[PDB]
RNA sequence: UUGACCUCAAAUCAGGUAGGAGUACCCGCUGAACUUAAGCAUAUCAAUAAGCGGAGGAAAAGAAACCAACCGGGAUUGCCUUAGUAACGGCGAGUGAAGCGGCAAAAGCUCAAAUUUGAAAUCUGGUACCUUCGGUGCCCGAGUUGUAAUUUGGAGAGGGCAACUUUGGGGCCGUUCCUUGUCUAUGUUCCUUGGAACAGGACGUCAUAGAGGGUGAGAAUCCCGUGUGGCGAGGAGUGCGGUUCUUUGUAAAGUGCCUUCGAAGAGUCGAGUUGUUUGGGAAUGCAGCUCUAAGUGGGUGGUAAAUUCCAUCUAAAGCUAA
């Protein structure tokens, strides 16, 4: 809300309600180190969260015409 | 149970996955809206062709490594090659990949005369001035394919010089299969005296 | 080096015309770097040594370089940080001996 | 198709085909593969013989693409060559013109001899060959060309 | 005495901000058991339900300490496939990815960072006047324990010199779009039945309108609508036809050689142990405790270890539409 940081592009991202308690969300860098959010082969459970990934991978997907 | 002559299964549905059972109903809807959606940016970024020019790359994984496709940029090489810079590239419609290199000069080729033939026949509109319309062509993929390269011509002389070319696969597989204990062989023939 | 032309074998795969891309300016992070060498050599003579490391300079005298490794691949983790900082301290202690 | 099943014809019969004695129950046997070893024995050796242990040795992280080498025979083989140009090529054989056939850019990583090419001379540009692959081709009057 | 500085407080001080709701989807933590194994304890159910914390119109992820081993690809996400496969598992029941390939969409970047040192060049607030999502002046404050400019590894900076190319913004009407009003065809003609014609029969008409609904029974033609177009109204950071601030100006940004450099994230990487988790197997990830790095070196290269190479990225900081 201080103006020093609403203007000064660099940081006024900060501002954007998508923010609001990204250490309490695992937005912080401690957060996103321990859930696994790095690249590679290493972290095949854990690249785009792994809950969304076991969704993704739990799904059945069905077509309309059946594959 | 387990019961008559019949394929052992795997179905693997021993979850709640009825709660994440996904049909796509909305196959014709998200076409029709794909269409929509390339309509509208058609004619928001209007004469600018709807996609960047891709270079040729050859495919990795032997394989696939027989084929050529479409990669992701430009090769700063590629581009300072072909008479640009990447950042002025990256402003008419030419996609500019920083992380891949150029080990192979046939494919490097292809990409300078790919970025030449794109720079023969893009018109880039003055930056201030009146800029007559130039007729908006959707797509650079379909004016610039990507065509395989030709590798032999049909028909040749026979050239057999009687190598027999298993045995030469027999052989290069022994070399590597024995280069290692008899360069430890010849080290320690060496270690003699 | 230069592939052979046919599927297995030592140097197999396809014949090429090679290119030699630019090198990179990463692949030389791990650098000299005068600044940074003498902002470490004044830290080292400010700060002193840490007391795994006088372990390690009164094991080199005493008992030797061999069960000095052993006890900095124990403190440190790998052997090979267990022989690189064995050769920096016995670096320490040929500078503080000559001259 | 819900007209022409067998619940239509078991309407105003007790047990549905069941039976009135054995009489359907949940899951008599148990459920999946369950005692395959111990009241499925029978069923396991005659009809799935092999089922149970081990065989040999493990490979971590395979990637199908180390093994990918489809395998062409010489009896097809000139089905390579269109069928426009398989004629003129095949009518009045010759050395110092054979046709180039590339297996590869068909899609195939091996060369074997499954049977009797006709006596056209043929470079075969191959990855791999069997040995009577290549006496076969050699008895063309041919020649293969090993390609990576 | 007096004047600072640092740290800490107080005030119904000036201005502001948080809570709670909703919660289908999203990011986390926490976390069972029924169940299956024809018993059961590992396993499975399930990294689920319940519980708790936090967001948005999407979220998250994201421009490689990646995949690979090829003639190499090249941020992320999603679909098709890989594949019920490699692998895990009382190797039982069961579980179970990933690279490649084809598509959808595509977009790239920012700090720490250097002596401005012949300009703290930077910023919040108050006050005064205005062109009031802000600008300008002045004053107090923040700030050298470092705010601006330059630089982010793809690079780049300093110096030295042949050199050319490119100048940014602000209001109006139509127009991109959103909301919304209004206008726009043709039988209620005859006879029969009936309480009622909208039924039946006959003669017509309109149809880019015979969707639908009302009206006393099946109504294109009675009415509203429908179809096709026209005329407006009120709003949205503008693709363009004009407008104008016109010494906006030796600005700023690119591009060629030569030379000297090229700073690149620590109780972190890594290691051991413990627990959990994973398809991940002499440990896939996460966490606690203990040890604790380096600088042609750190990570990774899916069997533990020593030795020799090679290949590939550049973590321990950060943003970002589809
Ligand atoms: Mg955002
Ligand atoms: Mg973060
Ligand atoms: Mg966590
Ligand atoms: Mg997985
Ligand atoms: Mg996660
Ligand atoms: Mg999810
Ligand atoms: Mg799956
Ligand atoms: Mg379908
Ligand atoms: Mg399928
Ligand atoms: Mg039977
Ligand atoms: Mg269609
Ligand atoms: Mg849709
Ligand atoms: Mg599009
Ligand atoms: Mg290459
Ligand atoms: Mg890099
Ligand atoms: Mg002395
Ligand atoms: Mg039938
Ligand atoms: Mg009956
Ligand atoms: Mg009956
Ligand atoms: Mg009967
Ligand atoms: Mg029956
Ligand atoms: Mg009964
Ligand atoms: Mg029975
Ligand atoms: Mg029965
Ligand atoms: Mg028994
Ligand atoms: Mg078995
Ligand atoms: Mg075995
Ligand atoms: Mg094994
Ligand atoms: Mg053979
Ligand atoms: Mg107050
Ligand atoms: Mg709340
Ligand atoms: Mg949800
Ligand atoms: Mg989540
Ligand atoms: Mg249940
Ligand atoms: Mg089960
Ligand atoms: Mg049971
Ligand atoms: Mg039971
Ligand atoms: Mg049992
Ligand atoms: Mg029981
Ligand atoms: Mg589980
Ligand atoms: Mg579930
Ligand atoms: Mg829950
Ligand atoms: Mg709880
Ligand atoms: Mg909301
Ligand atoms: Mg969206
Ligand atoms: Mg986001
Ligand atoms: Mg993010
Ligand atoms: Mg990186
Ligand atoms: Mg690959
Ligand atoms: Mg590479
Ligand atoms: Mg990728
Ligand atoms: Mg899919
Ligand atoms: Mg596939
Ligand atoms: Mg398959
Ligand atoms: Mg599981
Ligand atoms: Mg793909
Ligand atoms: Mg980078
Ligand atoms: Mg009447
Ligand atoms: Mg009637
Ligand atoms: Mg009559
Ligand atoms: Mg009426
Ligand atoms: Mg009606
Ligand atoms: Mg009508
Ligand atoms: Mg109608
Ligand atoms: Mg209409
Ligand atoms: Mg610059
Ligand atoms: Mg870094
Ligand atoms: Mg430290
Ligand atoms: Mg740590
Ligand atoms: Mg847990
Ligand atoms: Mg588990
Ligand atoms: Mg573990
Ligand atoms: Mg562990
Ligand atoms: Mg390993």
């Amino acid at each position: 809300q201080h103006k020093a940081i609403r203007r000064d592009a660099r940081y006024n991202w900060i501002c954007d309600p998508v923010h609001k308690h990204r250490e309490a969300r695992g937005l912080t860098a401690t957060g996103k180190k321990s859930r696994g959010i790095n690249k590679g082969h290493k972290f095949n459970n854990t690249k785009a969260g792994r809950r969304k990934t076991w969704k993704r991978q739990n799904t059945l997907s069905l077509w309309r015409y059946r594959k | 149970a387990i019961s008559k002559n019949l394929p052992i299964l795997k179905n693997h549905f021993r979850k709640h996955w009825q709660e994440r059972v996904k049909v796509h109903f909305d196959q014709a809807g998200k076409k029709v809206s794909r269409r929509n959606a390339r309509a509208t940016r058609a004619a928001k970024i209007a004469p600018r062709p709807l996609d960047l020019l891709r270079p040729v790359v050859r495919a990795p994984t032997v394989k696939y490594n027989r084929k050529v496709r479409a990669g992701r940029g430009f090769t700063l090489a590629e581009v300072k090659a072909a008479g640009l810079t990447a950042a002025y590239a990256r402003t008419i419609g030419i996609a500019v990949d920083h992380r891949r290199q150029n080990r192979n000069q046939e494919i490097f080729d292809a990409n300078v005369q790919r970025l030449k033939e794109y720079q023969s026949k893009i018109i880039v509109f003055p930056r201030n001035g009146k800029a007559p319309e130039a007729e908006q062509v959707l797509s650079a993929a379909a004016t610039f394919p990507i065509a395989q390269p030709a590798t032999d011509v049909e028909a040749r002389a026979v050239q057999d010089n009687g190598e027999s070319a298993f045995r030469t696969l027999r052989l290069a597989r022994s070399e590597k299969k024995f280069r290692g204990i008899r360069e430890k062989r010849a080290r320690e023939k060496a270690e003699a005296e | 080096t230069v592939k052979t032309g046919i599927a297995i074998g030592l140097n197999k795969g396809k014949k090429v015309t090679s290119m030699t891309p630019a090198p990179k300016i990463s692949y030389k992070k791990g650098a000299a770097s005068n600044r940074t060498k003498f902002v470490r050599s004044l830290v080292r003579e400010i700060a002193g040594l840490s007391p795994y490391e006088r372990r390690l300079i009164d094991l080199i005298r005493n008992s030797g370089e061999k069960r000095a490794r052993k006890v900095a691949k124990k403190r440190l983790g790998s052997f090979t940080r267990a022989k690189a900082k064995v050769e920096e301290m016995n670096n320490i202690i040929a500078a503080s001996r000559r001259h | 198709p819900s007209r022409f099943t067998k619940t239509r014809k078991h309407r105003g019969h007790v047990s549905a085909g069941k039976g009135r004695i054995g009489k359907h129950r949940k899951h008599p046997g148990g459920r999946g593969m369950a005692g395959g070893q111990h009241h499925h024995r029978i069923n396991m050796d005659k009809y799935h013989p092999g089922y149970f242990g081990k065989v040999g040795m493990r490979y971590f992280h395979k990637q199908q693409a180390h093994f990918w080498k489809p395998v062409l025979n010489l009896d097809k083989l000139w089905t390579l060559i269109p069928e426009d140009k398989r004629d003129q090529y095949l009518k009045s054989a010759s050395k110092e013109t054979a046709p180039v056939i590339d297996t590869l850019a068909a899609g195939y990583g091996k060369i074997l001899g499954k049977g009797r090419i006709p006596n056209v001379p043929v470079i075969v540009k191959a990855r791999f060959v069997s040995k009577l692959a290549e006496e076969k081709i050699r008895a063309a009057g041919g020649v293969v060309e090993l390609i990576a």
